[PDB]
């Protein structure tokens, strides 16, 4: 697992969650 | 005497800048996407990507970048055009609508710079002090940001540094700061300046000039945290600030230059980056705070996350989504994962773009094989190389098909233990109706019993309450799921026939003469609630669900969008929209978010409305699609399903951004239709006609159906071999030198997996570095039913293929594959050693017919007159296929590129630069120069219109048609043609050839592709149809508004570094057509003298069916 991809950035959670 | 006319046939699909940032409102996480011409504005919202409006400029946008600056609602956007237009644009939804109010513009070109290597560069200032410009060598320019400088005004500073790569504004700094690399002799270094806008000058900058990598290429923008630069080289990834500096070299990197970098963490500490071989790093800032709450920087560390498509633009988005904007290939979405699900990609796809890259060239095909042809292009390089099938116009592909003489209605029928699949279908003619039992797909019809034999059936559909009604001439009839039996009937009071029929699940509208009736459907029982007489006769009726609120209806006087409830007939809106024909089809369904209402009139046109349904207000645009009664009815592919539009030019209306789709369908005619989901036919659809009973099913959502063949590697020349049934492409991969001394494969593309797949050795040679990377070019005999590579023919070591020629040579009977090549050795720039071959491809086999030595680099050839003219280097010769299949030689001398042949012995060739015009004789064997272009052009491509007709397209993005001249003495000034067009399109051409994508007043047609992935067509005009549209382009340059406030007219002038000169003999419909979409006083400002609307918004309407 990454340690550099643990915590992108989230400006708002909602704004992906569909697809 | 040279009347042309330029159309977009796809806009282009090539991403070339993307940015982040918040340009709809405060928090809108908008993606910004430039592609040549036009702009995407886009709002990241849960479902994913959705678009809010897709504008369009007058330039090719090279300098687009986003802020607000001190004190403001939302970010400013900034757009540069490569021809120098500067705007500030603001995104304002003040009202329902959208405007894009131009805070700012102005032109900002010098007459004195000379454009440098590695192009223009727009960098702004941190806090939006400036903006900077990189426009010319030696020259910075800079443009103060205030409120007063609405005329964008601007002013040069001087820069002693001449060669320079890249260039950024620096954070944190006391005052403006600018970071670059430049070159000169002795390597190229990193300097620093301040750019003082209260004395216009250059003051010593922060820090040492420190020297770098020798191949520096970017500069990055480190933010406020930590402050300084990133500068990333071919196999250095170094840091820069005052005194500090940091620096890894990964060998990881070297193998391809790192070309583009986005930011991802406000604070600066992850960067990704990008490979030209379409990798994905993540360049990393890791942090070390200290004992006094400070935070510092320690090391740089670079990680490999997997691989997207070869990248221009780079922009995260949001929760771990990063859009990956492709230029060579298709753009895509891409989520990055913490764990590394699948071998060591933390990259997933999510979705793909489709870009028909870079056109390399292309041939058109009857693959349908009516009259409508197909494109099949080269598209992209490198791994994403593909073909590319443009097909136009939604198409079906029939599945069966039973002769029929005249029907007049289609309606699935579903009659057992419901199965969920329709089992029967029920057909009428003018009188009788046969009910097929279809349990495979059987003819024999019994009358599932109590149906009507000989009386016309006019709707036929499954009631709820689980029953089976049929409105028919005599009466509405229920048929049970019970025992089976006609359980209930409605007679009519008078006895007399029933006219129109309206039926839905439990509800019935019906009408006779000028009577409306209503019934509900009930077990085995058939209730009469309404009862109306009309003002008139009813002509179509339509409910829409099993209840309905409405009831539209048609009438036989007056063309009456009448609406009304159904517990009552209360009159709730009729339109003042009276023909002379009658409305023959009426429907009212819910596309997206929306209710519309349509009816089609007899005559061939069709109106749209919108509503809502708690009141009957309702959008007129006569909108035409066939000739004669359009039926309308809704079909289901998915569940957000749309209307079909029975026709003689059958159209469907889709839903696109919650408005209309109008794409033909490629069939003849049909008449009648009605969806299936069969336990025989699933998904299919029943599509009536005057002689068949097709069945089938369908494709795409809006014009295009684009298919796509990866190849993984660069497809360069295309051709179609009709006797082979398949095409033939060249193509050319990367292979690395080995440990050995020899080559190697990067991935396993097309041409070294093929099933065939030959080699050469051939000697007709007699007369070596490491670790570099080499080209291998084949020949791809592709399957034109099931692409695949069949055979594919590896030519030799350092020798390119640069021509393909599919055609017959004398009176062999044979068709070859004809090859011309050149022999590049890594040092010399213009080839020496070349080679012209015939292949024939037999069965499986691709044999080698004959093999001309040849001295020179064939640049290309074309079938001629049964001889196969070729360009050499700088002769032109006519070749001969001998009857011992030798292919004996004739002369010019001129570096032919480009090369075509109308007939008639007539040539064209153009590149020492400008074009020529050549004739052969049966004379001597020997052509004569017949006149020639002597204005100079460094050109890309070359067509025929006519004798006196020729079609250029030069590296500077112009277009201009030459003609020979008609002068006084025929002596010399016959011996010259000119230039009667001349036009900037913006795009780079790189193939011309002849055909149309629709089935087929104005004459003409040929298509070009291009670098961006555009698709345009041209034609031509009598001297009434370009006097016509002339005069109706510079009136509406008046009426229309340009987001940059840039003229049309700058736009399409013949712009190059030496004559800038207006346009003449073209027209563009991208400016003509969108004449369709204005307001009816503008659109009435630019037609008045010299006519009215109706006399042009149709007119039009023959001028968007060309493509």
């Amino acid at each position: 697992m990454a340690d550099f991809l643990k915590g992108l950035p989230v400006y708002n959670k909602s704004n992906f969650s569909r697809f | 005497m040279s009347y042309n006319y330029v159309v977009t046939a796809q806009k282009p699909t090539a991403v070339n800048g993307c940015v982040t940032g918040h340009f709809t409102s405060a928090e809108d996480l908008n993606l910004l996407i430039a592609k040549n011409t036009r702009l995407e504005i886009y709002v990241v919202t849960a479902e994913g990507l959705r678009p809010v409006k897709e504008v369009g400029m007058y330039g090719k946008i090279a300098v687009m970048e986003l802020f607000r600056p001190k004190g403001e609602s939302k970010d400013l956007l900034f757009i540069l055009t490569a021809k120098y237009n500067a705007c500030i644009l603001e995104y304002k939804q003040s009202g329902e609508s959208i405007d894009i109010i131009t805070r700012a513009h102005g032109n900002v070109q010098d007459r004195i710079g000379r454009p440098s290597e590695t192009g223009i560069i727009g960098i702004i200032d941190p806090e939006c002090r400036m903006i900077g410009l990189r426009l010319y060598d030696g020259l910075f320019k800079v443009i103060p940001l205030d409120r007063d400088n609405k005329e964008l005004k601007a002013f040069n500073i001087r820069l002693e540094e001449l060669h320079v790569i890249d260039v950024k504004f620096l954070y944190g700094c006391q005052a403006p700061t600018i970071c670059f690399v430049y070159q000169d002799p002795q390597g190229r270094h990193v300097k620093t300046y301040e750019v003082s806008l209260r004395e216009k000058e250059f003051n010593k900058g922060p820090w040492k000039q420190e020297n770098v990598e020798a191949e520096a290429s970017m500069v990055i923008a480190v933010p406020e945290p930590f402050g300084g630069a990133i500068i990333i080289g071919q196999e250095s990834i170094t840091y820069h600030n005052g005194d500090k500096y940091l620096a890894i070299a990964p060998p990881i990197i070297k193998q391809s230059t790192i070309v583009c970098h986005n930011r991802v963490d406000p604070n600066g500490s992850r960067y990704l980056l990008g490979d030209m071989e379409g990798r994905l790093f993540m360049l990393l800032l890791e942090k070390e705070e200290q004992m006094d709450g400070t935070v510092t920087l320690k090391d740089l560390r670079v990680e490999l996350l997997g691989e997207t498509s070869i990248a221009e633009c780079l922009t995260y988005l949001d929760n771990g989504v990063v859009f990956v904007g492709s230029r060579l290939g298709d753009s895509q979405l891409v989520k990055l994962n913490v764990d590394s699900n699948e071998q060591g990609s933390y990259v997933v796809a999510m979705e793909t773009f489709t870009n028909l890259g870079p056109i390399v060239d292309m041939c058109v095909v009857d693959l349908e094989r009516q009259g409508q042809g197909q494109l099949v292009t080269c598209s992209g390089a490198f791994k994403e190389g593909s073909l590319r099938i443009i097909r136009n116009g939604i198409g079906i592909h029939e599945h069966a098909s039973i002769d029929l003489p005249g029907i007049k209605g289609l309606w699935p029928l579903r009659s057992d233990p419901n199965r969920e699949t329709d089992d029967t279908l029920v057909l009428s003619f003018v009188g009788q109706t046969r009910v097929l039992m279809l349990n495979g797909e059987e003819v024999e019809e019994t009358e599932l019993m109590g149906f009507v034999d000989d009386q016309q059936t006019f709707f036929c559909g499954n009631v709820a309450h689980q029953q089976l009604i049929q409105i028919t001439s005599a009466s509405v009839r229920l048929v049970s799921q019970e025992p089976k039996a006609l359980v209930s009937e409605w007679k009519e009071p008078q006895a007399k026939n029933i006219s129109v029929a309206s039926c839905n699940s439990s509800q019935v509208v019906v009408a006779v003469g000028r009577a409306l009736y209503y019934l509900q459907i009930h077990p085995q029982e058939l209730r009469q609630i309404s009862h109306t007489e009309m003002e008139h006769e009813v002509a179509c009726l339509d409910i829409t669900p099993g209840l309905s609120p409405l009831c539209a209806i048609g009438l036989w006087t007056d063309i009456s969008a009448r609406i009304l409830k159904l517990p009552s007939f209360e009159l709730l809106h009729k339109e003042m929209l009276g023909g002379e024909i009658i409305p023959r089809s009426i429907l009212m369904t819910t596309f997206e978010s929306s209710h519309y209402l349509l009816c089609a009139l007899g005559d061939g046109a069709l109106f749209y409305f919108g509503l809502n349904i708690e009141t009957g207000l309702l959008d007129r645009k006569k909108v035409t699609l066939g000739t004669q009664p359009t039926v309308l009815r809704t079909f289901r592919s998915l569940s957000t399903t749309n209307v079909f539009a029975c026709s003689d030019r059958p159209t469907v209306i889709y839903s696109s951004n919650h408005k209309l789709v109008f794409s033909n369908v490629n069939l003849k005619e049909v008449n009648y239709m009605c969806p299936l989901n069969s336990d025989g036919y699933p998904d299919s659809l029943a599509l009536a006609n005057n002689s068949t009973l097709t069945i089938g099913t369908i494709d795409e959502i809006q014009k295009l159906h684009i298919r796509t063949v990866p190849l993984y590697e660069s497809p360069r020349k295309i051709c179609y071999q009709e006797v082979s049934q398949c095409f033939g492409v060249l193509s050319s991969r990367i292979e690395v030198q080995d440990t050995s001394g020899g080559t190697t494969a990067l991935r396993p593309s097309a041409s070294t997996q093929a099933l065939s797949s030959s080699v050469s050795s051939s000697k007709l040679f007699s007369s070596t570095s490491f670790g570099e990377e080499v080209e291998v070019h084949n020949l791809l005999i592709i399957d034109q039913h099931t692409f695949e590579v069949l055979h594919a023919h590896q030519f030799l070591q350092n020798e390119y293929a640069l021509s393909l020629v599919s055609c017959k040579l004398g009176k062999d009977p044979n068709t070859y594959f004809i090859v011309g090549t050149a022999m590049v050795y890594p040092e010399e720039a213009e080839p020496k050693q070349g080679r012209i071959v015939v292949f024939q491809y037999s069965d499986g086999k691709l044999q080698t017919v004959a093999e001309k030595e040849v001295k020179g680099a064939v640049y290309s050839m074309v079938e001629f007159n049964g001889k196969l003219l070729a360009s050499i280097n700088s002769t032109v010769r006519l070749y001969e296929w001998t009857t011992e299949k030798e292919l004996r030689t004739h002369y010019n001398n001129i570096m032919a590129l480009y090369l075509k042949t109308k007939g008639d012995f007539i040539l064209v060739g153009d590149l020492m630069r400008s074009v020529l015009l050549l004739a052969y004789k049966p004379m001597e064997g020997n052509f004569e120069e017949i006149a020639r272009d002597f204005n100079p052009n460094w050109m890309s491509a070359v067509e025929i219109l006519d004798d006196d007709n020729f079609l250029g397209a030069e590296n500077a993005f112009n277009l201009f048609v030459c003609q020979k001249d008609s002068a006084a003495t025929t002596d010399e000034e016959r011996q010259h043609l000119q230039e009667v067009g001349l036009f900037h399109l913006g795009e780079f051409v790189n193939v011309f050839c002849h055909g149309s994508l629709v089935m087929q007043p104005t004459q003409g047609s040929v298509l070009f592709g291009t670098v961006n992935g555009m698709i345009g067509l041209v034609t031509s005009l009598s001297e009434s149809w370009y006097n016509l549209l002339l005069d109706m382009q510079n009136r509406l340059n008046k009426v229309i508004k340009s987001v940059g406030k840039i003229e049309h007219s700058f736009w399409r002038s013949f712009h190059t570094e030496r004559k800038t000169e207006p346009a003449t003999g073209f027209i563009d419909g991208d400016l003509i057509e969108s004449f369709l979409d204005i307001s009816r006083p503008k659109m009435q400002e630019v037609v008045a003298n010299l006519a009215t609307a109706d006399d042009l918004i149709k007119v039009v309407e023959e001028l968007t069916r060309i493509h």
